[PDB]
């Protein structure tokens, strides 16, 4: 399942993960866990790892409306459209392949993901990650629509997800929450549900059987009975927070969608300059632009060379020696001049 | 903490080293070297294959004048011998009496055996001595391999090795070295592609897999014999065979510094020359604490058997009636002699391989922080 | 990975094979999840957690190389107007690759001028040049340019001294806290120096498909 990538995606049960902070103190094994947010690109894209396998339906169909999240039972289905990412404002989402979501957001200190699947009002976590605005270019302006430049820049290439590098799955987990087994006045009883409660107690009903059905063990109290967690048709994402609730690890391959590609970008070039000649000296009267680092080197010998982040109307004293200086003041070509 | 020293870069010589740390025991380091080849940086400018001319079919204007197209090969040449005689044995190839002509063309090409085997010649930059030093540093015993530049440091088990930057590039690198048939030989490469004919490199190779092929081969056609089509063509002599056969003594022989010039990468393996310096940040575990050491005393060194011209040489019976039992490092503080190891047992009349090539032996043995002077005369 | 949690039950301590593969078993786990019984012992449990220092996945996409350098050779195309001949001819100016002009025997140099912007060991990062002190080859100090050194660019072994330090987590959640050092590769990319083209004496534009400074004044 690659074209409909939900085949390889739903070979693993996309289950919830333990977020510690989701709204001023609380964080449980919800879908609001951000496993890892990596952005390997000069294009400014965030590739976050999301706890649920968003995009796969209850049958793991290629669902444009699908957002496969977790509940106490595995099928915590949600709207694929209702998901929201916000860095400092709502960052523009690009796509989702299972647990790997990809989008573009403005500069900020953390990314917040919020989705309400059946729950009340957008269960959302917010991971601290100081997203910078680190762009290349002689200037430093975030405006794509300049008709000025074309430089090479990396990005998370937006191709259709099969794989370039896969994340490994393993450990159908055992949870840390045993409210399934209860006592009827002398007897432990373990019902069946979306948590596979292996009978794990001192003796009795806590001896065998994953929680797919009820098992009774009389003479049962609060202490001597034990739950356990078991799974099927899946392995955990990484168990990043994810308490390793398996006995052994056995990887599966999930092709990390949005494999990175090198593309181009458009950088605007500012108003060029004014050169005022003099006796071995020149005044580079630059009115400012969106501010950028302009550099002037002295071509020849042990070269007087400087560079300054120009952000105001000024005049650079370019020393224009006999050999000449090389002044690249802005996003223009690096052209420097000779004497006079 | 970090002891700096040098072991003489000649493979096999066990270079002892007493290490000194307060409240530890006498530290014993035993360095040994093997296979420290230099590997100079090269850059090829030739292939030296066999230049082979191709003489095409004779354009026999029989009768009539012929034409002459411009060839593209390096040995491309064309000629129009006026007045051919067509009297071929499988039929008169000329059907007219006179006024014929023979267009004979040939093009020189690099032979197909070149991809099988060529003769490379590279200009030479420097190289880095690559060694495997067996370090016996106390309970540490390992053999680490490193280039001698020092930058790729040796992460020993608690050991910080910095062996080098090297001391001297006395190496078999010339300005130009030809690897031909696997053999190495210093020889003056000609001008790059435009060399003279009849030389080792008459077919110049810009790249060994290069698309162009530089040449200075002296092709020259001949007005052939009549009747049939004979294409006489006087090329140069086979200078690739003239250089391959009739080669000089290969530099793998006559290698100074005693090196074995082995060149998958062109390196003088085991180049016995110089002394390799090494600095060693010693492991803090390596200082066996002196409070727990074998309490030594009563150091009585007797010089038993002396062969002053031998490899093994010293049979030295050191007596040490020590207080507490234990292993004793026998690292001498004497440079005119060399000890068999630093492993000295419970104190007594312990023998030792105290090797010393000096004629009048006198050595300052260092046994567990006890040190004595063993003096004697070796045998010639 | 997901920590080997005995809940209850102490564990052993098995060591991985990674370069930064360090493991540690803290005691006193008390898991409070919502999926089956895992915090089912009142005490005596153990959380064994191991980290493994692996190379970054974007390295094959983009790494930051640093090479030492021996001397190099000037290579020029000379327009020669020898009367009725008027052509251009390229050649390495080292003196060996003599050009055969149309009846001309051109020999260029070799000019002995090592006023070249090649440093001792320069680093090429994204095409940027910077001559600077390369670290110990594998023996680098953590938290600098070269926190994970490269013996080979796609090399099998991985040499680094990055400061990972595991820590015992807090209760309830599986917080396998591992205090890693700062990212020196980011800390060498960010906090970059002047470019190789920056401050090029002789004004030659350093261009590196192969690292060569074109237009040598």
């Amino acid at each position: 399942s690659t074209a409909n990538h939900f085949n390889a995606y739903k070979l693993t049960r996309p289950y919830v993960a333990y977020c510690a902070d989701c709204g001023m103190g609380h964080s449980c094994h919800s879908p609001a866990m951000i496993e890892n947010i990596q952005a390997d690109a000069t294009d400014g894209t965030l590739k976050i790892q999301f706890a649920s396998q968003i995009g796969l339906t209850k049958t793991d169909t290629h669902d444009h409306t699908k957002i496969r999240y977790a509940e106490g039972h595995d099928i915590a289905e949600a709207a694929r459209s209702t998901l929201k990412v916000h860095s400092s404002s709502e960052c523009t989402v690009t796509g989702t392949m299972g647990h790997f979501i990809l989008a573009k957001c403005p500069p900020g200190e953390r990314i917040s993901v919020s989705f309400v699947d059946s729950k009340n009002e957008h269960r959302t976590c917010r991971i601290a990650y100081h997203h910078e605005q680190r762009l290349i270019g002689r200037e430093r302006f975030t405006v794509r629509p300049h008709h000025g430049i074309e430089l090479p820049c990396t990005t998370y290439q937006l191709t259709t997800a099969e794989t370039s590098e896969e994340i490994d799955m393993h450990m159908p987990p055992d949870i840390p929450d045993r409210t399934i087994l209860s006592q009827q006045s002398g007897n432990v009883k373990i019902t069946v549900n979306g948590r596979t409660v292996r009978y794990s107690s001192s003796c009795g009903s806590q001896a065998v059987g994953t929680t797919t059905t009820d098992k009774t063990i009389n003479s049962c109290t609060v202490d001597k009975c034990q739950a356990y967690v078991t799974s099927h048709t899946k392995w955990q994402f990484n168990s990043p927070f994810v308490p390793r609730r398996m006995q052994a690890e056995r990887k599966g391959k999930v092709h990390i969608p949005f494999p990175l590609i090198n593309t181009t970008c458009r950088v605007p070039l500012a108003p060029e300059a004014l050169v005022r000649s003099g006796k071995r000296e020149a005044t580079l009267s630059l009115h400012p632009i969106h501010p950028t680092l302009l550099s002037y080197r002295t071509f020849g010998a042990e070269r007087v060379f400087d560079e300054q982040w120009i952000t105001a109307q000024t005049e650079v004293t370019i020393p224009v020696p006999v050999e000449g200086v090389e002044y690249q003041w802005g996003n223009h070509k690096p052209q420097r001049f000779v004497v006079a | 903490y970090e002891h700096t020293a040098i072991i003489p870069n000649q493979v096999g010589f066990p270079y002892k080293a007493h290490v000194a740390r307060e409240g530890y025991s006498p530290l014993t380091l035993q360095m040994q070297v093997i296979e420290t080849s230099l590997e100079p940086t090269l850059n090829l400018e030739y292939i030296t294959c066999d230049y082979k001319t191709k003489v095409p079919s004779p354009y026999v204007k029989c009768c009539g004048t012929a034409e002459c197209r411009t060839q593209d090969k390096p040995e491309y040449k064309c000629a129009v011998f006026t007045g051919v005689y067509p009297f071929m044995w499988g039929g008169a190839y000329c059907f007219c009496d006179s006024e014929n002509t023979q267009m004979s063309e040939a093009y020189v090409e690099r032979a197909d055996v070149c991809k099988h085997d060529h003769a490379a010649a590279y200009r030479a930059h420097t190289a880095s001595l690559r060694a495997k030093i067996k370090v016996t540093y106390g309970t540490v015993n390992q053999t680490v391999e490193a280039y001698v530049n020092g930058d790729h440091a040796v992460t020993i088990a608690g050991t910080k090795f910095i062996f080098g930057p090297v001391s001297t590039p006395w190496t078999p690198f010339d300005t130009k070295i030809l690897v031909y048939k696997g053999e190495l030989y210093n020889q003056d490469f000609p001008r790059y592609g435009a060399g003279q004919p009849g030389r080792f490199g008459d077919i110049q190779s810009r790249t060994l897999d290069s698309r162009d092929l530089y040449a200075n081969t002296g092709l020259k056609l001949a007005r052939p014999a009549a009747g049939n089509i004979h294409v006489p063509y006087t090329q140069t002599p086979s200078g690739f065979k003239t250089w391959q056969k009739d080669r000089d003594s290969p530099l793998n022989a006559k290698a100074p510094f005693g090196c074995i010039i082995q060149t998958n990468p062109v390196r003088a393996m085991n180049c016995a020359v110089g002394n390799i310096p090494v600095s060693m940040d010693i492991a803090d575990s390596a200082f066996t604490r002196l409070t727990d050491a074998p309490v030594i005393s009563e150091l009585t060194c007797t010089v038993s058997t002396c062969t002053h011209s031998s490899d093994f040489g010293g049979i030295a019976v050191l007596s040490y009636k020590v207080e507490k039992s234990g292993r004793c490092d026998i690292h001498s503080h004497s440079n005119v002699a060399v000890l068999q190891e630093v492993s000295i047992e419970t104190e007594g009349r312990s023998v030792i391989h105290f090797s010393t090539a000096s004629a009048s032996p006198s050595f300052v043995v260092s046994v567990c922080s006890s040190r004595a002077t063993c003096t004697a005369k070796c045998e010639p």
